[PDB]
């Protein structure tokens, strides 16, 4: 019928998504930004008093 | 210059000298230092490694 050149296309917009990304154990957890300049100098440790009794 | 003494003189005519001196240059003076990122948290001690440097 048509014989044309032909091209091969890619989907700029549809990327299949594969990999799940939930995170449930990491979104339970707590997250702490300590000043950086005083754990440069404490050796990346702070220390967190406990609730006395 | 020489000084030369009498009236003559003949055939004993000097020349010309001038001397040189040279003055060259040296290696260039350093101080270098590396830090890793997690050291500059707190850039107090790299100023003053600047001014120690200095």
């Amino acid at each position: 019928a048509l014989n044309e050149g032909q091209i091969v296309t890619l989907a700029v917009d549809e990327i299949i998504e594969t990999i799940s990304a939930i995170t449930p154990m990491a979104q339970k957890a707590k997250k702490y930004t300590p000043p950086a300049a005083s754990m440069q100098r404490s050796s990346n440790t702070i220390w967190m008093p406990v609730e006395q009794e | 210059s020489p000084t030369q003494e009498g009236w003559d003189l003949t055939d004993k005519a000097t020349g010309l000298l001038e001397l040189n001196v040279a003055v060259n240059m040296g290696e260039p003076d350093n101080d270098f230092f590396q830090l890793r990122a997690d050291d500059l948290r707190d850039e107090t001690a790299y100023r003053r490694r600047i001014q120690s440097a200095a």
